[PDB]
């Protein structure tokens, strides 16, 4: 009923150097540089990861792994242990205040859709 | 805790291998940062301040390079003459888009 | 036209933040509403 | 006479008595975060 683990994860708020007048915020992930919106290498997999949520699980397929669209969403086990101790700066306290409500409020636009 | 790399080296006149051996490759090198510092030069933002304004110039200087390579004696590469065909193609077809238009009215 | 031109700027702005930031609601309204009840109350609800 | 002109004047009158009534109320209140000076806006309005 509440769809994927792909519209619930927490803010992982790693840092930025660019300033304010340039970083955007894609959805499910945290604010980057806006150069990461004309690069559709980027703005076609971190869309499609959300997207791949919405969609029920009679709809990935027939075979597809058993609890995930392996073809889109799947990391090897040595790998999710390999970037599990992989740690990210930490933003600063007057840059955290403003990030967070903007990644959780762009989302929400989306765990709006889940419900209308 | 959890220091980045910029508090860790210090000081910068070295070569890259030899920081790579003594600071990301020693077996005792804790590693618990990530951090890209920005690369950008404040003479380039205040000429180029804005990202489409920054990958317009990056665009164009990427399209006058790759004419100026294409423009001993191999000579023989398909990438001259894609180029080329392009262009032609390009110039042939403005030609036949004014003249359309031209006789129109 | 200057006037239309950044009303028109407010309204659509308005309306694309409310598409894409589906937190806020942004009800546009206008001061010269609101006329005032029995006696010295104005009561201007939220918005912008 | 008519009854036009002391209505008309009115309900003209009654828009911009509104508007300043409503430009003087909100000095007056809680927290202001009055945005016209701008030594670190540029950043949030360009980023919106
Ligand atoms: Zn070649």
């Amino acid at each position: 009923t509440m769809g994927g683990d792909a519209l619930r994860v927490p803010f992982l708020d790693f840092a930025t150097a660019t300033p304010k007048r340039h970083q955007t915020v894609v959805p499910g992930v945290g604010t980057l540089h806006d150069c990461c919106e004309h690069s559709p290498l980027f703005s076609a997999v971190a869309r499609r990861l959300l997207f791949n949520s919405l969609v029920p699980a009679q709809l990935k397929g027939r075979d597809f792994g058993g609890d995930h669209t392996a073809k889109l969403e799947f990391l090897a086990p040595e790998l999710v242990r390999a970037v599990a101790r992989l740690r990210f700066k930490e933003c600063a306290p007057a840059d955290v205040v403003p990030q967070r409500n903007a990644y959780y409020s762009v989302l929400n636009t989306f765990q709006a859709l889940h419900r209308s | 805790t959890l220091r980045d790399t910029i508090p860790d080296c210090a000081l910068r006149s070295q070569t890259l291998e030899s920081l790579d051996a003594r600071y990301v490759s020693r077996d005792g090198a804790h590693d618990a940062a990530v951090w890209f510092e920005d690369m950008t030069p404040a003479e380039l933002e205040v000429v180029f301040p804005t990202t489409d304004a920054k990958l317009n110039y990056l665009s164009r200087t990427q399209r006058l390079a790759s004419l100026l390579t294409y423009a001993t004696p191999d000579t023989a590469c398909v990438h001259g003459e894609l180029l080329a065909r392009k262009r032609e193609r390009f110039a042939a077809v403005i030609n036949r888009f004014l003249d359309l238009h031209q006789i129109l009215r | 036209r200057a006037a239309w031109r950044y009303i028109r700027e407010l309204i659509i702005a308005t309306t694309l933040f409310a598409s894409v930031y589906r937190c806020g609601e942004l009800e546009l309204r206008r001061p010269d509403c609101s006329r005032p009840t029995s006696e010295g109350r104005y009561r201007y609800p939220p918005g912008v | 006479h008519g009854e036009v002109l002391p209505a008309t004047f009115a309900a003209v009158a009654n828009g911009f008595a509104a508007r300043a009534r409503f430009c003087a109320l909100t000095a007056g209140a809680g927290t202001v975060i009055d945005n016209r000076s701008a030594p670190g806006v540029f950043d949030a309005h360009r980023f919106m």
